[PDB]
């Protein structure tokens, strides 16, 4: 034993226990989801209201990369911010050299390689976040989810955090009941519902809903936050479904 | 990041032993048998092509390697370590010698350079020793034919004949009885094949044995004509057919 | 040539002309023409037969016939007059040496003898040092061998070239 | 236990103990309170002395004309982080002729603290900060933790016995937020809030430290007889 | 580069590596320094376990740093060469920039500063050496004698000893050395230095080295016979 | 083993806390600030009678208006003093003025936590930095290896610190004269010292606006010791 | 032109160096000693660009004195001259070369022979019976070609040197304000106070 | 027992971190197979999409390194992509420096040397992957070269990698014992892919749908992967005889 | 991080010893014995090769005696590979001195330089020390014939006669017994071989198990010659002295 004391050490299983311990930090975090729709993607996240003293709508969790990519994550919030800062540098250098905005699969690997690099040495710690991200590019809509190991895949729907099992079950129903696809405005409504349903795992403290989206028709392929009437419409739809 | 292993991973123990070097020698002991014999007019080096799978093409894996036109090398121990050493050995023969003096280094000095590289892996920061022992056969104008052994420590010794790896203890005894100072090259090849048969279990033929010589100059292998002083490489790898011909007269 | 040999050993393949071409031009380009090397590179490899020229600034050119140096104009005049497609080995050697002769006779920077190298496919390359020798010095009218003792000397001494001796 | 030797090591439950131990240093530190209205933002800090001959350790640091913070924990670490903020506020002014946003100031602190939690050799910061400021979107109050977590709040408190002041502010939320165009009453609410965290000792003239920033009010610190008014 | 912190504090507030360096000094051969009214004498022990030695070429224990200052030591011999070299370089550097040779106090402060630096620098261990630095300042007739140690602290001494069994010879010097009236002559000073070593040395043959330093760059090392005469006179007076 | 910049479960840096233990083993140093000046006094503590005590330099000048006393691993203080002197002189070069005592102290304390795996460990010495400037007048600071500095009306550091600090608690008042402070340092030093206090094993110093920083002669201190003995015998 | 001369006789080396220091239109000093003692039996005179001359001489002096202390031994004049040459040969391909010419006069105690070395700023070393740097050689070399012997005494060497200085004072355009003369022999280095 | 944490020798002369990297290779529970035709080299690999929420098009362990070279990986995807990106960079650099396309065997050697360095240098860990490179080389013809965490590499007539590699290996061994040749004597690559799939079915004892497999094909001057519909056409032909 | 695996090669024990230096000396104590004897008219270097084989090519072999320059040579005891690193450094140092001062390097200066390099590995860098002990045999015009030894600690000392490697305790006692100051080279040759013959762990001392060298002024007039003995020449001197 002692194989779990240092990062980048293979155990006799062939496992990196330090990365597996980073996953525990992710599982401890709040719920966040992603939904791939007809011509874009929708992101949503659970924000726990620790106290009345928290200013509503101010502590924003979802982050934009470039102008067409959205990023949300569960786990250690600072680690997620560090990853997004890197993502922004990666996207900037891509656009600098190649002119076109970075494609989503291309962007996904840039994060993947960077996270994977933090499993190669004992002088660094793995990332304590699973990141759900995506957007619209020349080839259409893309949704991805990236783990502490550096592992990522494309997704129809994605979920992580403390209420991931509840969310995953809800996402699986949508995939089955909508083979032809889901619209952007529908996805926002469904996203709200799923976060509310996933909140049963964090039911002690009340929460604040935060949604964003990229859509070719609704947002011209740019990342925007869901605000005002459209946000309230999604909250009402979500509240109606739980009752 | 940064390589933060700037300290030695090989250190003296209370008994005065250098553990990592001893353990590297143990890895060499497990390795497949290889040998070298020196004749009056040449040198022979040989080893078994231990194929990991019958689907694998064992011709693509070269255990016996040309370092210079007149110097060859064979090993016992960890194959990957050997492969990188051959790369470095080839390069150092150019950078530290040929690009300075306009000619290939003599056997002993190339061996000295390889030995240096292996010593540094025994003392430098954040590295383990090489897990191989090399046998380097070669020829040069002023020293003639020569055969050297190089160990993980960086120590090297000249030999009339020797063996390393799996069945080296038995093979060295076999060579002591057969070796004399009047051997011709063909006689040394014959003795090499006899010695190597003892350590091999399965098939024993040109396809499972790798054998090369340092002998006469080969103008046919030079690739060009017109310069009298350039007479061709003394290193030659024996073909599968050439080995089988000598196995009939065995 | 050194790096090509090491490359050939690494790859277990015979070297290609385009590899030497690429390595040369990238080296020369890096030094911005300060390495004054103007080369004609030729050879045969598994891909076929090749002929290139290299300028000191790093530009390369492809051709069936090329000439470089101070006598390149004298040589190219011959090549442009006598070159044709589908030349034989014997016709090409003649054309090449004729082109060099044009330079030897007409260019002051060129002279003496003609060296040749033939690189044919599926064969060893033959280097023909002093293929032609049309400029041998005529016999001198007189011998200038001096009478021994003609030169005035002040001192003599043996020089010790040997190492330090035993005993 | 076995996973608290350095900051580069997760525990089996996904915890970073060196960060948690750094968080502990804040709890040992003296209490400090932060609160704001729509027009002004106030910092109130209980200063601590070594003994009767000693001075009372300063808790509040000015970062710019429109921004500053109060500290709780390792004071030298607060000096490093406040110096960084001073430079960042200054870079924004010199290059962009732009006063640094309080939210963006929080983001910069978060990212600086984070690098110290993921790399070998270094250590987390051992201090918690309460940043107040007035920018183009009005008054702001931030809470910085050396884990990297930064939070925008109406009011808060950090340090020893800070739970008492935090509960008071949670009750008074609706009242003190409405205190617009009245600095003295907003400070009164802050002084009354920090009083809920006191035991044995009371607020004296060289014990109390107050700072304020607002609409037409540069970041200024009040100490000595300047705070006798509020005792 | 190798950056590892080798010299560090322990729970009881000790730097063990610095303290273990003092144990290396305790193992080293005894060295003694005594200053008279117009001179300083440096005595040194030579362990007689090593015979068949070539005393012409063997590194002498007392080293000249400049023409007016000398340095002896106790502890690791290899370590002492590094300090001596640095000290010699600084002595010439001082002459070059200040146009005046170093004071004995300055040279001591430099050597002590080097020793200190090695107690809080990454990747290095402390020097296992304590030194006795003696001499006369330029254009000054007041004798100077300083001591340094691995930690980096230094101080001036009327008389001092370092090395193995230094506790015994310090005991001797504390009762025999009078501050109000120090050794007035060279003879008296050398005699007291030899006497102090004879408490520890064993045989008074080739085991005692003596070096006398006088004002105005007047440094001389005594021979075997010259020292043997002191050894003879001391014991003949003792037989009473 | 373990990191040099490691936090304990209580939220303290191991190495900093251990360096504080080394300072407790050091010789006593006392500082007293008054409206007529600041007095600094130290215990020399010679290890042997053959050691020439006047070479023991535990009180040190930083500038004409700033002095400094030390306690602990005194060898570590040399680089701190060198930095302080450079900072003081450099500021005068850049600004044509004396540097504030607090600003000088802050500059010294910035070195404190520059250790890791920069220097390999914290300083094992505490400093009493005393001085005067036009803005804040006569001041006394206590600079630790934690990087923290407190201002003090009076302060004792070293082996007899907590016993001396309790004595300074009672004796100090805001109307102390310089002469009264001098005797008070001598009184408390004599109380906590192992060996009997005299002019050779103890040293006094002061900083005034007029004369600047001055280390006292052994003849001058001897008279103050004699003056102390008589006034204690007076009641 | 900073006149520096050197003559090697039977049992000693004699160096003569001008006393004037002229900066522009004014003679700032008329008693300047353009030499440094490298070791008890080795003396180096120098001439070249302002500042560089002294900086170089003192740098060499420091290095030789360091060697003497380390080894408790005096380097031979030949060894010192080779060290000096290498420093100048290193210097000439530097960013800013030392613009200094030197003469090294020494007495080798091992061989019991005087030795004179002439080294220019490029690092060009030659051992000579007599030498000079700058324009002085244009007058003195031919004069010494006529009057020199290897078996001359020190007194004859000084008379021969007076003849050089008289010629320089007659035919050179600058007033170099006379010379400081120093003798290097078995007993060490001494200055001739009346010349 | 720190000789099991970093890449230094144990008393037995073993590198335990290298051995444990070999075990990580099978973590994905996927089996791959590679065979050579006359004009082509075919590589097939099992495809497993357990989650319904996954976009199955993005789930892949086959990589297009260069126009001519393809690579299948056995091991975790992060290490797989790490190796893929490096191989792509190396292949591109090679073409720029030496003026011709990097051969399959040379790339394999280069990646093997990089792997060797991780077994010797302490600060770098081995990658828990086995890399199988395939191409139709312009000199050597159809080529299969495989690299592992030890830094070992060799050419192959055919090969298999994964948990059930031995079953596939013996199945292939027995076929080449009958035919007595070093390749699949077949003109079209379509039939070579059919051979590969057929012999994997026989060895593993499992039937495959179009979404259960992943196929890569190397021909002269290009390497390409088959779509689900291209594989379906392949499965239909197998069933009809 | 990496700290976990650091052996800390450059630290003191509680007793004030350098662990790695002490263990390196333990390694050297198993190495073949090497002896140096200094006489009035020259120096002898004798050394024993370790358990050789009949198939070892002796005439082209060199594991013990190495040439640093024309005036100085060394006998090695310990790791040969480590020794060659230092030997090549020493060879360069001698040439640097010659280029600078145009004189051959004094023996002590060369010895001090190598000894300072060894010292460095014990004080800083975190690397293991060189497991090598040298016997330096050399000549210069200042001190004449000189014998020195250096060990992994970087400490060096001068000697009239000295041994390193295996059985030095026994070897030093025998040398101390029969050595005299007015001794000559031919007598020193005999002493060196007789000492090895008694201290050897082998059954008998033969030519194939020895390396031998002399530094003599026995060169034509005032100059010094180095003689590295050939196998046949070692065989002859063994018969002459009456050992075989
Ligand atoms: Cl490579
Ligand atoms: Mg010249």
């Amino acid at each position: 034993t002692g194989y779990d004391l240092s990062n980048s050490v293979f155990s006799p299983d062939g496992r990196n226990f330090q990365v597996e311990y980073a996953v525990k930090a992710v599982e401890n975090g709040t719920t966040s989801i992603g939904i791939k729709c007809n011509d874009g993607v929708v992101f949503a996240v659970e924000k726990l209201i620790t106290s009345k003293l928290l200013v509503p709508q101010k502590n924003v969790k979802i982050q934009v990369v470039d102008r067409h990519i959205g990023c949300v994550y569960s786990g250690l919030i600072p680690d997620g911010r560090h990853l997004v800062n890197r993502g922004r540098e990666e996207a900037a250098s891509f656009k600098k050299l190649y002119k076109t905005p970075i494609p989503i699969p291309a962007f996904a690997d840039r994060l993947g390689q960077y996270v994977q690099a933090h499993t190669l040495y004992n002088s660094v710690r793995p990332f304590g976040v699973s990141t759900i991200f995506g957007g619209v590019d020349k080839n259409g809509a893309h949704l991805y989810m990236l783990e502490p190991s550096g592992s990522y895949w494309g997704y129809k729907g994605a979920a992580t955090g403390k209420g991931r099992q509840s969310a995953k079950a809800e996402l699986e129903k949508l995939v089955d009941h909508h083979p032809e696809g889901l619209s952007a405005r529908e996805a926002v409504k469904q996203a709200a519902k799923i976060i509310y349903l996933a909140h049963e795992d964090n039911k002690e403290k009340d929460f604040e809903l935060e949604i964003s989206w990229c859509s070719l028709s609704e947002t011209n392929g740019l990342h925007k936050f869901v605000k005002g009437d459209l946000l309230q419409e999604a909250i009402d739809f979500a509240q109606k479904e739980i009752n | 990041m940064t390589d933060r292993y700037s300290f030695s991973l090989t250190t003296f123990s209370p008994s005065g032993k250098l553990g990592q070097i001893d353990y590297a020698l143990t890895a060499v002991k497990q390795g497949v048998t290889s040998l070298g014999i020196k004749a009056t007019n040449g040198v022979v080096i040989a080893t078994e092509k231990k194929s990991s799978s019958p689907l694998a093409m064992s011709e693509t894996l070269s255990k016996v390697s040309l370092l210079t036109p007149d110097i060859g090398a064979v090993y016992s121990g960890m194959g990957p370590d050997y492969r990188v050493l051959v790369d470095k050995s080839r390069k150092v023969a150019h950078t530290s010698y040929k690009r300075i003096y306009g000619e290939y280094p003599p056997t002993k000095l190339l061996v000295s350079e390889v030995a240096k590289i292996m010593q540094e892996a025994t003392q430098s920061g954040g590295v383990r020793p090489f897990g191989v022992s090399l046998l380097i056969a070669g020829h040069d104008e002023f020293n003639g034919f020569s055969l050297y052994q190089v160990d993980p420590s960086g120590s090297y010794f000249p030999w009339k004949a020797t063996a390393i790896g799996k069945g080296s203890v038995a093979a060295k005894t076999f060579l002591e009885k057969r070796w004399n100072d009047e051997l011709e090259l063909e006689d040394a090849i014959h003795i090499a094949l006899l010695t190597l048969k003892e350590s091999v279990e399965g098939e024993f033929n040109g396809d499972t044995i790798e054998l090369a010589i340092i002998g006469d100059e080969n103008p046919d292998l030079l690739g060009y004509t017109g310069i009298p002083t350039d007479k061709g490489p003394r290193f030659r790898k024996l073909t599968s057919q050439e080995i089988n011909d000598r196995l009939e007269a065995l | 040539g050194s790096n090509i040999e090491l490359h050939s050993l690494y790859t277990s393949r015979e070297p290609r002309v385009v590899s030497a071409l690429q390595m040369l031009k990238q080296h020369l380009f890096k030094y911005q023409g300060h390495i004054g090397a103007y080369l004609i590179v030729a050879g045969v490899d598994p891909t076929g037969s090749h002929l290139f020229s290299i300028h000191a600034h790093g530009s390369t050119d492809v051709g069936y016939y090329l000439s470089l140096g101070s006598g390149s104009l004298a040589a190219m005049a011959v090549l442009e007059s006598h070159w044709k497609q589908d030349l034989t080995k014997e016709e090409a050697i003649k054309l090449a040496s004729d082109a060099i002769q044009a330079g030897i006779w007409n260019d002051l920077g060129s002279g003496s003898n003609v060296d040749v190298c033939v690189m044919e496919i599926g064969k060893d390359a033959e280097y023909l040092r002093n293929y032609l020798t049309p400029n041998v010095r005529e016999e001198k009218q007189k011998s200038y061998k001096f009478p021994r003792g003609t030169t005035a000397v002040l001192k003599e001494s043996i020089v010790n070239i040997c190492d330090i001796q035993e005993e | 236990n076995n996973y608290d030797g350095d900051t580069v090591t997760f525990s089996p439950t996904g915890r970073l103990f060196q960060v948690e131990y750094a968080l502990e240093a804040i709890k040992q530190g003296s209490v400090t309170v932060g609160l704001r209205s729509n027009t002004h933002a106030v910092l109130v800090a209980l200063k601590r002395n070594a003994d009767e001959l000693s001075s009372y350790q300063k808790k509040i640091i000015k970062c710019d004309e429109h921004m500053g913070l109060s500290l709780a924990g390792l004071a030298p670490d607060a000096r490093v982080l406040s110096n960084y903020l001073r430079q960042q506020c200054n870079y924004s002014s010199l290059v962009f002729n732009r006063k640094l946003a309080v939210e963006r100031a929080g983001h910069l602190l978060c990212d600086k603290a984070q690098k110290n939690t993921q790399s070998y050799g270094g250590r987390p910061y051992g201090v918690g900060l309460l940043i107040i400021g007035y920018d183009k979107s009005g008054a702001h109050l931030l809470e910085f933790q050396p884990s990297g977590n930064v939070t925008e709040l109406y009011g808060t408190a950090i340090g020893a016995r800070s739970q008492g002041a935090k509960t008071y502010l949670e009750r008074t939320l609706d009242t003190f937020i409405k205190i617009d165009g009245n600095p003295d009453e907003l400070i009164k609410a802050g002084v009354e809030a920090i009083s809920q965290s006191l035991r044995d000792e009371s607020l004296t003239v060289d014990n109390l430290s107050i700072a304020i920033v607002g609409k037409d009010t540069p970041f200024t610190i009040y100490d000595g007889e300047a705070v006798a008014k509020y005792i | 580069g190798y950056d590892r912190a080798l010299s560090i504090f322990s729970p009881d507030g000790h730097i063990f590596q610095v303290e273990y360096a003092l144990e290396a000094v305790k193992r080293g051969t005894c060295a003694v320094g005594v200053k008279g009214k117009n001179c300083v004498v440096l005595g040194c022990e030579r362990r007689s376990t090593l015979k068949l030695q070539d005393t012409r070429i063997t590194p002498s224990k007392v080293s000249k740093i400049d023409s007016h200052v000398v340095l002896s030591f106790s502890g690791l011999n290899a370590d002492s060469r590094i300090l001596i070299e640095k000290a010699r370089v600084e002595a010439q550097s001082h002459r070059l920039t200040l146009e005046d040779p170093v004071t004995v106090e300055y040279l001591t402060r430099y050597v002590a500063g080097v020793q200190q630096r090695y107690t809080q620098s990454g990747g290095v261990r402390p020097f296992g050496v304590s030194t006795l630095i003696a001499g006369f300042d330029p254009r000054d007739d007041e004798p100077k004698l300083y001591q340094t140690e691995p930690s980096g602290i230094y101080s001036s001494w009327s008389a001092q000893t370092i090395g193995r069994n230094s506790k015994t010879v310090r005991e001797f010097l504390e009762k025999n050395y009078d501050r109000k009236e120090p050794p007035a002559t060279v003879e008296e000073c050398v005699k007291l230095t030899v006497r102090s070593l004879l408490e520890v040395v064993q045989t008074g043959a080739k085991n005692i080295e003596i070096t006398v330093v006088k004002p105005d760059s007047d440094i001389v090392a005594l021979s075997s016979e010259e020292i043997n005469q002191y050894v003879t006179q001391i014991e003949q007076e003792k037989q009473e | 083993d373990r990191g040099v910049s490691t936090f304990s479960p209580e939220g303290r840096l191991f190495q900093v806390e251990y360096s504080l233990e080394a300072i407790k083993l050091g010789s006593t140093a006392i500082g007293i600030a008054t409206k007529e000046g600041v007095v600094l006094g130290v215990e020399k503590r010679a290890t042997s009678p053959l050691l020439e005590s006047d070479s023991i330099e535990k009180i040190v000048e930083i500038d004409r208006h700033i002095g400094c006393a030390m306690s602990g691993l005194t060898a570590d203080a040399r680089s701190m003093i060198e930095h302080a002197r450079t900072a003081a002189v450099t500021h005068n070069l850049y600004y044509d003025e004396d540097i504030n005592v607090e600003s000088l102290t802050q500059s010294v304390c910035d070195l404190a936590l520059r250790f890791g795996e920069l220097m390999s460990r914290p300083f094992g010495v505490a400093l009493l930095i005393a001085g005067h400037d036009a803005d804040d007048g006569y001041q006394l600071f206590h600079a630790e290896p934690s990087g923290t500095f407190y201002r003090y009306n009076a302060k004792a550091i070293g082996s007899g610190s907590e016993g001396a600090q309790a004595e300074l608690l009672n004796e100090w008042h805001s109307s102390l004269t310089l002469k009264e402070a001098e005797l008070l340092v001598l009184k408390i030093l004599k109380q906590v010292m192992e060996e009997k206090l005299d002019e050779n094993n103890a040293q006094l110093s002061c900083i005034t606006k007029q004369d600047g920083f001055k280390i006292y002669d052994n003849e001058k201190t001897a008279e103050l010791i004699k003056e102390l003995k008589e006034k204690e015998a007076a009641e | 032109m900073d006149i520096i001369l050197g003559i090697r006789v039977q049992d000693s080396v004699i160096l003569a160096s001008s006393k004037a220091v002229t900066r522009g239109i004014s003679v700032l000093k008329d008693s300047d000693d353009k030499t440094r003692q490298l070791s008890p039996h080795t003396l180096m005179s120098f001439a070249g660009e302002a500042g560089d001359t002294v900086q170089f001489a003192e740098y060499i002096q420091a290095n030789i004195q360091l060697y003497s202390i380390r080894e408790d031994y005096e380097l031979s004049p030949q060894a010192v001259s080779s060290f000096v040459r290498q420093e100048l040969a290193k210097s000439i391909r530097s960013r800013r070369p030392y613009q200094v010419n030197v003469l090294i006069g020494g007495y080798d105690k091992k061989k019991n022979k005087p030795e004179l070395y002439q080294i220019d700023y490029l690092g060009t070393k030659v051992e000579l019976p007599y030498g000079a740097h700058g324009y002085s050689g244009f007058y003195t070399f031919s004069l010494l070609d006529h009057h020199y012997r290897p078996d001359m005494t020190t007194e004859e060497g000084l008379d021969l040197l007076k003849l050089c200085v008289q010629e320089l004072e007659k035919r050179m355009p600058m007033d170099f304000k006379g010379v400081i003369v120093k003798i290097v022999d078995k007993d060490g280095i001494r200055q001739v106070d009346d010349f | 027992g720190y000789d099991r944490h970093i890449t230094i020798f144990s008393p037995e002369g073993r590198l335990y971190q290298v051995e444990y990297a070999f075990k990580a290779t099978n973590q994905t529970n996927i089996n791959s197979l590679a065979v050579r035709g006359k004009d082509c080299t075919v590589v097939i690999s099992q495809k497993k999409v357990p989650d319904k929420l996954l976009d199955p098009t993005t789930v892949s362990y086959i990589f297009c390194i260069s126009r001519t070279i393809g690579m299948v990986v056995n091991g975790p995807i992060p290490d797989a992509r790490n190796a893929a990106l490096r191989a792509k960079a190396e292949a591109a650099e090679f073409r720029y420096k030496y003026g011709y396309d990097m051969p399959c065997d040379v790339l394999a050697k280069r990646m093997a040397n990089l792997s060797q360095i991780y077994t010797q240098r302490a600060y770098m860990r081995p990658l828990g992957v086995i890399l199988t490179f395939v191409s139709v080389d312009e000199e050597l013809g159809p080529s299969i070269y495989k690299t592992d965490p030890a830094g070992y590499y060799v050419g192959y007539k055919a090969t298999a990698t994964g948990p059930k590699q031995q079953e596939i290996t013996t199945n292939l061994e027995n076929h080449f014992k009958k035919s007595k040749i070093d390749h699949i004597n077949e003109e079209s690559w379509e039939k070579v892919v059919e051979f590969a799939i057929t012999h994997m079915i026989d060895a593993l004892g499992t039937e495959f749908s179009k979404n259960d497999l992943e196929v890569g094909v190397a021909t002269k001057d290009k390497f390409f992967t088959l779509s689900a519909e291209n594989i379906e056409e392949r499965l239909v032909a197998i069933a009809e005889q | 991080g990496s700290r976990r695996y650091d052996s800390r090669t450059t630290i003191f024990s509680p007793e004030g010893r350098l662990y790695q230096v002490e263990y390196a000396l333990e390694s050297i104590s198993h190495a073949g014995t090497a002896i140096g004897i200094m006489a009035s008219d020259g120096i002898v270097l004798a050394a024993e090769r370790k358990v050789t084989s009949t198939l070892l090519e002796q005439d082209t072999s060199t594991e013990k005696l190495y040439k640093l320059n024309d005036k100085i040579a060394v006998a090695v005891a310990g790791l040969t590979a480590d020794a060659e690193i230092l030997i090549n450094t020493a060879r360069i140092h001698a040439q640097n001195y010659l280029k600078t001062y145009n004189e051959d390097i004094p023996v002590e200066i060369l010895v001090r330089r190598l000894s300072d390099i060894k010292q460095g590995y014990t004080q800083h860098g975190g690397l293991r020390p060189f497991g090598v002990s040298f016997i330096y045999a050399g000549y210069d015009d200042r001190y004449g014939y000189q014998l020195y030894t250096s060990n992994p600690s970087g400490n060096y000392t001068g000697w009239k006669a000295i041994s390193v490697g295996a059985n030095t305790s026994a070897a030093q006692t025998l040398l101390q017994m029969d050595y005299k100051d007015d001794m000559k080279v031919d007598d020193a040759i005999e002493l060196a071989l007789k000492t090895l013959s008694k201290t050897t762990d082998s059954s008998a001392l033969t030519y194939d198990r020895l390396e031998f060298a002399t530094i003599r002024k026995g060169a034509n007039d005032g100059e010094v010659y180095q003689k590295i003995f050939k196998p046949q020449e070692i065989k002859d001197i063994l018969v002459k002295t009456g050992i075989t």
